[PDB]
């Protein structure tokens, strides 16, 4: 999931955007697959309780 | 081939062991998001081969410890790691 | 009568960066989130035991 | 006259492989057990172009030989132009005037023009040919598929056969007959001359929702029609 | 090591008895291999920008550049440039 | 026999085993 970024592949961004504009894409990747792993996370404590 | 190299297959940038495909590749096809979503395989722009891509081996390192208390002596777990490779 | 689960192990670096040398610097700016979930997991895999 | 297409129409959307995985794909394909229109080739009418085209030929004496593709007769409307040979295809942007009919391989019905685009590949040949053209994206994109064999209800999988770079404005198009010992001119009337006996269909995309199936093999082999 | 990094991982200085999940294991690269097609004629991108006229807005001119090897840095010898904004692509690494 | 079933996921093993439970 690109989660509103120009792509979902890192080395991509890297590749051809300028680090002052993959940063923000960066950002916007990262906080959307920290939340899904929170998430899982979330989810597994309620499974094991 | 067979070792973890970086690669960067007409700017398909990336990390991994190099190994040779059994992917029956059309011959349209330059690579290939087989399996789960994921970048299995690419064509070779010179010769033309099909090449599976795969991430060297990684894995989480648990330290086994009697107690600072009792000795120094330590113990370490590779998980998931076969021991030809550590 | 279940018992136990699957005793689940994340890499929260690989999963977020899928293991490139550039966004592993930036992950490191977001705090101890990496540690909370390990945490969490461990827990849930001894109590599974 | 009309005729269903039941599962047919369905191709390999992206040009990557994927093999024993269920993939959704969200692209100009033909609905399921759609109305397709059904031609006797015993001149043939043009037909629009919508947003996109499916193209089905049936025979035995290989009657149907090319396709032509723009908006308008006049040669400046920068027409399309493909045709079969003895040993070649020829593709050609050549923006020529056109005859009232298509000529019968009379191997020629086009005027001079000065065009841009032209090229030649390898032939494109109880036969069960598949055609699918798109242009949405300054590109003219070919699928095609040779099968021995009414539209019948085998599945199968349409691959990618060539893409034009072609950036032309279509709108209408027809196809292009062929006929032995046969008189041409620019006009002519509905008798015209004696040929074989060929059919074909005409289908039109829509953006559709499509769940494919992959192989081992990376072979679509099923196909699922979300809004059916 | 890895009492050490037991120790960091604890926040301190006395570890109890135990298995510690520390840290992560990865195999580094080897060696670094770029691969890219064979071809060695450059684009024509210099030619167009210095041609001997150039069209007209009303019936703009469209060219197809494929099979050449695109090194923009033949561009920037020309000094009078008014706009070079590119959008999504960085013009620092269109070489890579 | 009737029950039945990287990228960063990996699934350890039960300290107990399967014969140990048996
Ligand atoms: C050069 O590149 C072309 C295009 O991929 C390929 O067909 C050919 O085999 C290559 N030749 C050599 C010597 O690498
Ligand atoms: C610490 O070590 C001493 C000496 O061996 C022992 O008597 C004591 O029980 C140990 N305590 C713990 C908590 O390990
Ligand atoms: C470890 O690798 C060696 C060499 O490939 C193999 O012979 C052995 O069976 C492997 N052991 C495990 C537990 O995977
Ligand atoms: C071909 O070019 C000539 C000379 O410019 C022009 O008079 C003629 O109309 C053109 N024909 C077409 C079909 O564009
Ligand atoms: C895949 O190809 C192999 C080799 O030709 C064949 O044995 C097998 O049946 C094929 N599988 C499918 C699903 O077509």
């Amino acid at each position: 999931s690109k989660f509103g970024a120009i792509s979902s592949v890192l080395n991509d961004i890297f590749s051809r955007l300028d680090p002052p504009e993959a940063e923000v894409q960066i950002d916007r990747l990262i906080t959307g697959r920290l939340q899904s792993l929170q998430t899982y996370v979330t989810q597994q404590l309620i499974r094991a309780a | 081939k067979n070792k973890c190299v970086n690669f960067n297959f007409n700017g398909l940038k990336g990390t991994g062991v190099l190994t040779e495909s059994n992917k029956k590749f059309l011959p349209f096809q330059q690579f290939g998001r087989d399996i789960a979503d994921t970048t299995d395989a690419v064509r070779d722009p010179q010769t033309l081969e099909i090449l599976d891509i795969t991430p060297c081996s990684f894995g989480g390192v648990s330290v086994i410890t009697p107690g600072t208390n009792t000795s120094n002596q330590v113990a370490v777990l590779y998980q998931g790691v076969n021991c030809t490779e550590v | 009568l279940p018992v136990s689960m699957t005793k689940t192990s994340v890499d929260c670096t690989m999963y977020i960066c899928g293991d490139s040398t550039e966004c592993s610097n930036l992950l490191l700016q977001y705090g101890s989130f990496c540690t909370q979930l390990k945490r969490a997991l461990t827990g849930i895999a001894v109590e599974q035991d | 006259a009309y005729t269903n297409s039941f599962t047919r129409g369905v191709y390999y959307p992206d040009k990557v492989f994927r093999s024993s995985v269920l993939h959704s794909t969200q692209d100009l394909f033909l609905p399921f057990f759609s109305n397709v229109t059904w031609f006797h080739v015993i001149d043939n009418p043009v037909l629009p172009f919508n947003d996109g085209v499916y193209f089905a030929s049936i025979e035995k004496s290989n009657i149907i030989r090319g396709w032509i593709f723009g908006t308008t007769l006049d040669s400046k409307t920068q027409s399309l132009l493909i045709v079969n040979n003895a040993t070649n295809v020829v593709i050609k942007v050549c923006e020529f005037q056109f005859c009232n009919d298509p000529f019968l391989d009379f191997r020629v019905y086009s005027s001079a023009n000065n065009c841009t685009f032209e090229y030649v590949s390898q032939p494109f040949l109880k036969n069960l040919r598949e055609f699918v053209f798109k242009n949405i994206d300054g590109y003219f994109k070919i699928y095609s598929k040779h099968t021995p064999i009414d539209l019948p209800q085998g599945f199968s999988a349409l691959e990618p056969l060539v893409d034009l770079p072609i950036g032309i404005n279509i709108t209408r198009f027809q196809t292009l007959l062929a006929l032995h010992r046969s008189y041409l001119t620019p006009g002519d009337s509905s008798s015209g001359w004696t040929a074989g006996a060929a059919a074909y269909y005409v289908g039109y995309l829509q953006p559709r929702t499509f769940l494919l199936k992959y192989n081992e093999n990376g072979t679509i082999t099923d196909a699922v029609d979300c809004a059916l | 090591d890895p009492l050490s990094e037991t120790k960091c991982t604890l926040k301190s200085f006395t570890v109890e008895k135990g298995i510690y999940q520390t840290s992560n294991f990865r195999v580094q690269p080897t060696e670094s291999i770029v691969r890219f097609p064979n071809i060695t004629n450059l684009c024509p991108f210099d030619e167009v920008f210095n041609a001997t006229r150039f069209a007209s807005v009303y019936a703009w001119n469209r060219k197809r550049i494929s099979n050449c090897v695109a090194d923009y840095s033949v561009l920037y010898n020309l000094a009078p440039f008014f706009t070079f904004k590119c959008y999504g692509v960085s013009p620092t690494k269109l070489n890579d | 026999n009737k029950v039945t079933l990287f990228k960063g996921l990996t699934v350890l093993p039960p300290l107990l085993t399967d014969e140990m439970i048996a």
